[PDB]
RNA sequence: AGUAGUAACAAGAGGG
RNA sequence: UAUACCUCUGCU
């Protein structure tokens, strides 16, 4: 549901699900399904990705601030949620 | 899996209950995020029981004018496209 | 080669005056029309528009 | 063919660009132009 | 020989000679008859048997594909907003501008059709508002003379002036 | 005056 | 009203 989703999920995930949904012709209105379908398959996206980095040595570790900053990489890049292009 | 074979693309599949399944049972996340989407996920479905085409049209003015234009003897553009 | 040797052929140098001041664009939306006939009836009106406008058409 | 801000497109890119140029390819200037990009991105 | 009538949207007389009196001289004439046109088109239709479903296929997967950027190329086109012949890429940026400031962005899918839609609805919003530029002259002073320099006005036109801005089709002597 | 030819040029605009 | 100057323009 519209109020579901926008309610149980956070503006970025929102706003990306909207834009990405965005393209076909269907909106989170009619097609609601699909738009909180999306915005889980953004979610598992994120939380997959986020808070883990590798190190100088090659060691894969995890952090809470998650900011990067020169010593750590990101582990997993994000291809889901960017434009097409 | 069967769609995408042939490329060596890593597959993760997960579900709102709980079970989960990736390729060849070799999981590169470690235990504590994948059981936190597994939680995130189960939240989802507590929460969620606990809650083509194309066309194109004349718009009014449009369509006056439409039925203005056409040839004497005949009073509606849908009359002249019929004819 | 489609004649017999029994026939003439002549040829006229033709040209046509006053070619778009008797021009009308309710004939071109009959047209339009006509050629679109079986077509989705949103491709038949959005070719329709142009004739239209110009059956309307003011000149600066 | 793209239905996008201009500058969201390039940042995206900026992004990318300034990862991989280092990944396989100094984190300190990676750091440089990814707190630039952030930096900008701030600014509405 | 034609029939008058006043359009109801603009006020126009506007004359329509079709299915009008046949003429009786060689002088010209634009006395056509719809059904001897349509007689002419069906026997086209005749002779090239699946002509028209090709070239209406074509022209269906032409318009689904085209983008609005086609429409950037050209020759100059009219442009209602300054009422001047501007280059085809001004004369719609313009549009599209005048377009977005008032409630009009379907175009913005990047897509023709889309553009093209937006046309329609326009003719409903009676008044359009669009941004005029005028010559204001300050005064400045020397370490005092007049200056000029230009300054914008917002105007809204009437159904009538826009329907008719739309209708609009300039002229000039060919050289 | 002259160019020109179904209407223009023979400077235009500004410091008003 | 006149006379000198000064700036912009030469398909817009």
């Amino acid at each position: 549901m519209e109020n579901f989703v926008r309610t149980n999920f956070n503006p970025m995930i929102l706003e990306r699900a909207e834009k990405t949904m965005k393209e076909y012709g269907e909106n989170p209105q009619n097609e609601g399904n699909k738009f909180a379908a999306i915005s889980t398959h953004m979610e598992v996206c994120f939380m997959y990705s986020d808070f883990h980095f590798i190190d100088l040595e090659g060691n894969t570790i995890v952090k809470e601030n998650d900011d990067d900053n020169a010593m750590l990489k990101h582990r997993f890049e994000i291809i889901e949620g960017q434009e097409r292009n | 899996a069967s769609k995408l074979k042939g490329e060596n693309v890593y597959i993760h599949i997960f579900s709102f209950d709980g079970e989960e399944m990736a390729t060849d049972d070799e999981y590169i996340l470690d235990e504590e995020s994948r059981a936190r989407i597994k939680t995130r996920l189960f939240v989802l479905r507590q929460e969620l029981a606990t809650a083509l085409e194309e066309e194109f049209s004349y718009p009014p003015t449009f369509q006056r004018l439409a039925n203005q234009s056409l040839p004497p003897s005949f009073k509606d553009y849908h009359q002249f496209k019929a004819y | 080669a489609k004649s017999t040797d029994e026939e003439l052929s002549y040829t006229i140098t033709g040209d046509n005056t006053k070619w778009n001041e008797n021009q009308n664009p309710r004939i071109f939306l009959a047209m339009v029309l006509r050629i679109t006939a079986g077509q989705p009836e949103w491709f038949r009106d959005l070719l329709a528009v142009a004739p239209i406008m110009f059956s309307n058409k003011v000149a600066r | 063919i793209g239905m996008a801000s201009m500058l969201d497109a390039m940042l995206s890119r900026a992004r990318i660009d300034a990862r991989i140029d280092l990944e396989s390819g100094s984190s300190q200037d990676f750091s440089e132009i990814t707190n630039t990009c952030k930096a900008i991105e701030a600014l509405k | 020989r034609g029939i008058w009538k006043t359009n109801s949207e603009t006020g126009a007389q506007q004359l329509n000679p079709i299915d009008g009196p046949l003429p009786e001289d060689n002088e010209p004439s634009g006395y056509a008859q719809t059904d001897c046109v349509l007689e002419l088109i069906e026997g086209l239709d005749r002779s090239h048997p699946g002509l028209f479903e090709t070239a209406c296929q074509e022209t269906i997967d032409a318009i689904q594909q085209t983008r609005v950027d086609k429409l950037t190329q050209g020759r100059q086109t009219y442009d209602w907003t300054l009422n001047r012949n501007q280059p085809a890429a001004t004369a719609l940026a313009n549009t599209i501008e005048v377009f977005r400031k008032n409630g009009y962005k379907l175009n913005e899918s990047g897509r023709l059709i889309d553009f093209l839609k937006d046309v329609l609805l326009s003719f409903e919003n009676d008044s359009m508002e669009v941004t005029t530029h005028f010559q204001k002259k300050k005064r400045i002073r020397d370490n005092m003379i007049t200056q000029r320099t230009i300054g914008k006005k917002r105007v809204k036109l009437t159904k009538k002036n826009y329907l008719i801005r739309a209708l609009t089709l300039n002229t000039m002597t060919k050289d």
